[PDB]
């Protein structure tokens, strides 16, 4: 059993893709997606909404699936806190790239998939006593998904940097 | 559409 901040969020994903299949991708997107336009940059959810949405069965079973293992992992070891923390700033900066890279029409939860998988490997190597590590096997095929890279690159760069980032600073304390 | 991934 994984803890409240892991299940709220499988949850909102498994809602939104559901909502997905009723609507259509095109109708969630529209309400979902990065601001496609400066004039709704006051909608404020839509920097973070755009991690919830999956376009395939693959694509979200295979990101909650790493979203379990992982933000279990850190959700148990480091507390419910810490886990949203990696959750909204990963979302909102691997978004903020995906954007630039490739404008607003993205979803998916590789974002902050890809921060925990750097936070939890970094983490592991230079604070081995936070209880939380990643296997090498695990970041070798991690590196594989990333170099095969329709995906969010700057969303894989931009949140692997994101996890790297804080997994040090809370490395050096 | 991207899938992020």
């Amino acid at each position: 059993r994984a803890g409240p901040v892991t299940w709220v969020m499988m949850i909102a994903c498994v809602v939104v893709f559901i909502a997905m299949q009723i609507l259509g991708d095109q109708e969630v997107m529209l309400w979902l997606a990065w601001p496609f336009d400066p004039t709704l940059k006051f909608e404020f959810w839509r920097y973070f909404t755009h991690a919830l949405m999956h376009f395939s069965l693959m694509h979200i079973l295979f990101n909650l699936l790493w979203w379990w293992y992982l933000g279990g992992a850190v959700e148990k070891r480091l507390g419910s806190g810490k886990l949203i923390v990696i959750t909204l700033i990963s979302a909102l900066l691997s978004g903020y790239v995906q954007q630039k890279f490739s404008g607003p029409w993205f979803g998916g939860l590789s974002g902050v998939v890809f921060a925990l998988m750097g936070y939890v490997w970094l983490r592991g190597e230079r604070d081995p006593q936070s209880g939380i590590y990643l296997q090498r096997g695990l970041i070798i095929f991690a590196l594989i998904w990333i170099v095969a890279g329709s995906m969010a690159n700057g969303a894989h760069i931009a949140g692997l940097a994101v996890g790297l980032a804080m997994a040090f600073v809370d490395s050096l304390n | 559409v991207r899938m992020a991934a």
